[PDB]
């Protein structure tokens, strides 16, 4: 009647390398894991399908591609049971694809635990994974009327227009789910220490101070030349006797002539504090 | 700012109204009043330079850099001329 | 057999006309579609920037708004552009 | 089974009402790393607060172990266990430990947990209830504004 | 008997590169090994023969598990011309190889071709022989040319593994001479117990 | 320059296989990298897993499937045909010598330059434990022979549009990116010196290895440790006369312009004074 | 003499111990070392009026193990001074 979707970190990003930044003509693939229906959902092992000229087709659904993939499950040690399939579509407002559901229908009778999780490679640019799910009726009141999404209040699903209001009548062909992310201890602090912001920057002792010979005088020229202009412009703009407030130029005119000059003085003061003094760590 | 992203629609500046609120002329001849993004630099505006809008929402995307030059007007320079003045 | 490929081609809509004008970002550039107003589309990694320079026809999608592939520059050899009767 | 699994975790916590014993505490903490169900994993953390009744500061050892884990479901009784006899006039040190934890983390289970002890400390004066937690409704968010009126239904009811 | 995965270990030493057999040795060995691969391929649908070189200055690897002799040809045309056979180190690779099988329904029979004598003691192979009965896998020993100039150091290896013919411990012996190289299989029991010819 | 750029999915894909089969404690997990590089710059994005097993007592025991593992690359070829095999990566917690003997078998299937990475099951160091190897013929001054050895090169973690925000969306807890990041990095630079100081404690054990029973001495290591004195410490005292003056000029221009920009907040009292004049209707 | 001149702070020799050991006139010794200087031994520049030999020492000088007792310890104990002074930087 109601479920909840949880996806780990390793299974979160694989295809999205091809989906997000790997341009359109998206691929599909199989998800693996173990869970209990109607309560929780788990996805661990994921591997994609081959790409063809027509995209998703019968050859990708065929198990000949999976025949050699299932042999690699026991060899690499990573093996699970089929929890569903995943796809992508370029942000269709209504009825992404009816072909992916037909693949879900044929594989539903043999599993009934399969969950179809599709993500939009277009509108995911914001960094947040677009949540959409297609599933057959679990324990049916859906043949007439039922409300999916355990904790029916939850949060507004957003999206756009059509399929948001089509949940009631089309519930047989559309089963809504709220997708959530989770990570274990080895997926939390282990990856954070090697990522944080930008990169990990191994061997922190590497800096630009070893490159400083003529640029030391160039830094002294940047804290003077561009700074002398900020001193005259600050007095030139404030000298205006008009005021009158109201609107005029006040959206941001004065920033560059008044306030940003204070920030421009700080921009050269930040690089001055950047290396600061005695950055050779004591010694001589 | 990322909600806009790839569907860039080239606009044109018209005239400011309020902080983060202004009208933006469009290349189709239909002026639209959209909320100006607070990240955008508001000292770079001129009633010349083109801007970026959206397909559906038609919202101002990003203030274009000096690289906003459009070659539809054939914007370029002279490379190794021939006729000599002397 | 040639019509069946068009049945499966309903997923890919016939792309409009476009030409690279001026380089703007790393990959995505400024392209004005001659089929309508000014629309800057995305790019795809199937091609590189060697043939993406100015003065060449490109392929831009209607919906997704990206650059599919690089087609050769077409001068539209119409009857008045190039006369079928030659010499 | 996630049906009777969490329901069995509530009964195990109700077995000991009082100071409690450390033996039953370590057993429920070990099984949290075994089962894959969310309701059972959190149910083991809910029972830890019921085992210790009136222990208060002597329970900070178990509270520190629960708050040190990265899992969201393992932080529950870091509030309800502290404040029991503190109804009416309370202690500012117990509230201070719940401030920096709730304001730094936007997680739902971590933020909602500390709300439990907020209503117990504010029983001293109903007028001061919309004061300390008054900042919860001044921001814009779901769970930030959701924890606002929880204290109003206890002392101000 | 049932589905099995053959583990093939040949000898690349100088005795396999000569004409000691009075027709051809290494030229007809490509066909004889291929005929054995085709014999087990018709008996069972699942055929994977790993090719491991246990000679040539420490053990090497030429081919891997495959269902077609095409990938085996890559190791048949490339043979190291130096080194001798090392039984101690190459067997430890074969012991780990026993755990790389796909499904538990696929059994394993280690087939070793020994063209050169070894200096390894028999007591070192006794403790390593218990791994065959632990994983319930078979073993096949084909040796020619060593028994004439040297004793059999793998005889005691079979003693600790000795079991009825329904499980493991199948000992084979091949003596060369005025014969055919493919005919050497006829004297071996491996050709028997088959209803196809 | 050759710079190896590793995707973080490589560490996460191998971490799952370490938990499944419980591979740790001097047990190497062999893998292969992927990418398209025709230049010296190596780009590592996708990676596979090779079912490798070894013995702890015998380092010469190795088993690796050649064309059986490449089926994963054939399945990926239909997915992405632009990327081919540019190298391989191993674990090597104690750095087994099996990779020194045969550089041909791994180079036969990889047309790029030979590359060997290190993914430990631990990888818990605050420093940069991930190391890259380049197998070439290098002249050694130790006096034994000139053979194929490992060439160390620095590596890093790759960040692209897919995984840049994806990891930050999973963490979204401790970021703190501002001008105050100097206190975090400079402390880590001190930890980098302390991290190398812990490596200097292994150099203290290196002399104990000579004190141990029948161990040789590396002449190449002695060449680098011999110059630690004459290089960079009362020798620099002669140059400290003009050096300290350069550090003072930074303080001169900083302190004079730092107290200026902070005086533009005077409008706070001006605006607050106007609020009292606006209280006629309040 | 190179092993003798190097103790702590002394990188520099003179014309005294160099000429007396080789039993050669100081005029030739200046140009005789230059033949060994081109071999990669010392990059220094010998003076004339000051009568002082400036030494830039690039030579590897292998066969160690007498120095390593004091040499390796000066890379720890003297480096521990940086570790002790850096503990006051832990405020942030």
């Amino acid at each position: 009647t109601k479920e909840t979707v949880y996806i780990s970190s390793i299974a979160l990003l694989k295809m999205l390398k091809h989906g997000r930044a790997g341009v359109p003509m998206e691929v599909m693939g199989l998800m693996l894991g173990e869970f209990v229906d109607d309560y929780t959902v788990n996805v661990v092992d994921v591997f994609a399908m081959p790409q063809s000229g027509t995209g998703v087709s019968v050859e990708a659904v065929d198990d000949v591609f999976q025949a050699k993939m299932m042999d690699m499950l026991k060899q690499t040690g990573r093996d699970q049971m089929v929890v569903g399939w995943y796809h992508s579509h370029p942000g269709f407002g209504c009825w992404l694809s009816s072909v992916d559901v037909n693949t879900q229908k044929s594989f539903e009778q043999l599993n009934s635990r399969a969950v179809a999780v599709v993500v939009d490679p277009i509108q995911s640019v914001k960094g947040k994974v677009v949540i959409d799910a297609f599933r057959l009726i679990d324990t049916g009141a859906l043949i007439n009327n039922l409300e999916p999404r355990q904790t029916t209040s939850n949060t507004g699903l957003l999206n756009k227009a059509n399929i948001q209001a089509l949940i009631h009548g089309l519930n047989r062909h559309y089963y809504s789910l709220n997708i959530d992310y989770h990570k274990t201890a080895k997926e939390t602090k282990m990856l954070m220490n090697l990522h944080k912001e930008q990169w990990q920057s191994g061997l922190k002792m590497y800096d630009y101070e070893e490159k400083e010979e003529s640029n030391l005088a160039a830094t002294k020229s940047m804290v003077k030349i561009a700074e002398q202009y900020s001193k005259r412009i600050e007095e030139e703009k404030e000298l205006t006797e008009e005021e009158l407030k109201t609107r005029y130029v006040g959206r941001q005119d004065p920033k560059k002539h008044l306030s940003e000059t204070a920030d421009e003085t700080l921009e050269n003061n930040i690089v001055s504090v950047l290396t600061a003094g005695v950055n050779s760590v004591a010694i001589k | 700012k990322r909600i806009q992203s790839v569907p860039l629609v080239i606009g044109q500046f018209l005239e400011p109204i309020d902080q983060n609120t202004g009208i933006v002329s469009s290349t189709t001849g239909m002026s639209y009043v959209v909320r100006i993004l607070s990240t955008l630099d508001r000292e770079l505006l001129k009633p010349s330079m083109s801007v970026a809008l959206h397909r559906h929402s038609n919202a101002l995307v990003d203030i274009l850099p000096p690289d906003s030059d459009s070659s539809i007007s054939v914007m370029g320079e002279n490379e190794k001329p021939d006729v000599t003045y002397a | 057999d040639k019509t069946e490929n068009d049945i499966k081609a309903l997923q890919s809509i016939g792309q409009l006309i476009g030409e690279v004008m001026k380089e703007l970002s790393e990959e995505k550039y400024i392209v004005k579609a001659s089929s309508g107003p000014r629309y800057i589309v995305g790019v795809r990694n199937s091609v590189d920037r060697s043939k993406l320079k100015k003065g060449v026809r490109v392929t831009l999608d209607i919906t997704t708004l990206t650059i599919m592939r690089i087609l050769p520059r077409e001068t539209d050899p119409l009857v008045y552009n190039m006369t079928s009767f030659e010499q | 089974s996630a049906t009777s699994g969490e329901a069995a975790a509530l009964g195990m916590g109700l077995c000991m009402l009082g100071t409690g014993k450390p033996e039953a505490i370590h057993d429920m903490f070990t099984y949290s790393q075994e089962t894959q169900h969310g309701n059972i994993t959190r149910g083991l953390a809910v029972g830890l607060a019921l085992i210790n009744y009136g222990r208060q500061e002597l329970a900070d050892d178990l509270i520190t172990k629960m708050l040190a884990s990265d899992e969201s479901l393992l932080r529950y009784g870091g509030a309800f266990t502290i404040a029991l006899a503190y109804a009416g006039t309370g202690n500012n040190s117990a509230v201070k430990r719940l401030l920096h934890v709730a304001v730094s983390d936007s997680n739902d289970d971590v933020r909602r947990a500390a709300v439990i002890a907020l209503g117990f400390v504010l029983l001293r004066d109903y007028t001061t209830v919309p004061r300390i937690v008054q900042l919860l409704s001044k921001s814009h968010n779901a769970h930030v504004r959701c924890g606002t009126a929880f204290a109003l239904g206890i002392a101000c009811a | 008997m049932v589905l099995e995965a053959t583990v093939l270990v040949i000898d690349n030493s100088e005795y396999s590169r000569n004409g000691d057999f009075p027709r051809t040795r290494f030229e007809a060995q490509i066909d004889s090994v291929e005929f054995i691969f085709q014999a087990k391929r018709n008996s069972n649908p699942e055929n994977t023969v790993g090719l491991i070189s246990g000679a040539g200055a420490n053990p090497r690897v030429l081919s891997t598990f495959t269902a077609e002799f095409g990938k085996i040809l890559a190791g048949l045309h490339d043979t190291q011309i130096e080194g001798k056979l090392h039984m101690a180190t190459a067997l430890q690779i074969a012991q780990l190889t026993l755990k790389h099988r796909q499904n538990k329904v696929q059994h394993q029979r280690i087939v070793a071709f020994v063209c050169s004598p070894i200096s390894d003691s028999r007591d070192e192979l006794i403790r390593l022989a218990k791994t065959l009965k632990k994983n319930n896998v078979a073993v096949d020993i084909i040796n020619f040319g060593e028994i004439e100039q040297n004793t059999e150091l793998l005889d005691e290896f079979i003693a600790a593994v000795n079991n009825p013919q329904e499980e493991t411990s199948h000992l084979l012996t091949v003596t060369p001479g005025p014969r055919l190289l493919y005919e050497n299989i006829a004297s071996s029991p491996i050709i028997l117990e088959e209803g196809s010819s | 320059h050759e710079k190896v750029t590793i995707a973080p999915l490589v560490l996460l894909s191998a971490l799952d296989h370490y938990e499944r089969t419980q591979t740790k404690e001097n047990k190497r997990c062999v893998g292969v990298i992927l990418g398209d590089a025709n230049s010296s710059t190596i780009r590592v994005t996708n990676s596979f897993a090779l079912p490798f097993e070894e013995d702890e007592k015998n380092s010469d025991v190795w088993f690796l499937d050649h064309n059986y593992i490449e089926n994963m690359n054939e399945m990926c070829k239909k997915i992405n045909a632009k990327e081919k095999l540019i190298g391989w990566y191993h674990s090597g917690p104690k750095l087994r010598a099996s990779d020194l003997k045969i550089n041909e078998l791994f180079k036969k299937y990889t047309q790029n330059n030979p590359l060997l990475l290190i993914v430990d099951v631990k990888q818990q160091g605050v420093g940069l434990p991930t190391d890259a190897y380049v197998a070439i013929e290098q002249v050694k001054d130790d006096g034994t022979s000139t053979e194929k050895t490992f060439l160390h090169l620095p590596c890093t973690i790759e960040a692209e549009e897919a995984e840049e925000i994806g990891v930050e969306h999973l963490l979204r807890d401790v970021r703190d990116q501002a001008a105050g990041g100097l206190s975090i990095r400079l402390t880590n630079q001190l930890k980098s010196l302390k991290g190398l100081q812990s490596k200097l404690k292994d150099v203290v054990e290196y002399l104990d290895k000579v004190i141990n029973k029948e161990l040789p001495i590396n002449h190449t290591i002695l060449g680098k440790l011999q110059d630690v004195f004459n290089l960079l410490n009362n020798l620099q005292k002669a140059l400290t006369v003009k050096t300290n003056d350069e550090l003072m000029v930074i303080y001169i221009s900083n302190l004079v312009r730092s107290i200026i920009a902070f005086d533009d907040l005077i409008e706070n009292k001006i605006q607050n004074k106007k609020i009292q004049e606006q209280r006629v209707k309040d | 003499l190179i092993e003798t001149v190097f103790v702590k702070n002394i990188r520099m020799l003179s014309f005294e111990d160099i000429s007396k050991a080789t039993h050669l006139p100081k005029d030739n010794v200046e140009h005789l070392v230059m033949r060994a200087i081109s071999l990669g031994l010392l990059k220094g520049s010998i003076d004339q009026v000051n009568e002082l030999v400036t030494i830039s020492w690039v030579q590897p000088r292998i066969i160690s193990g007498d120095q390593i007792t004091k040499m390796k310890d000066r890379l720890v104990e003297w480096n521990d001074q940086v570790e002790k002074l850096g503990k006051k930087m832990e405020a942030r």
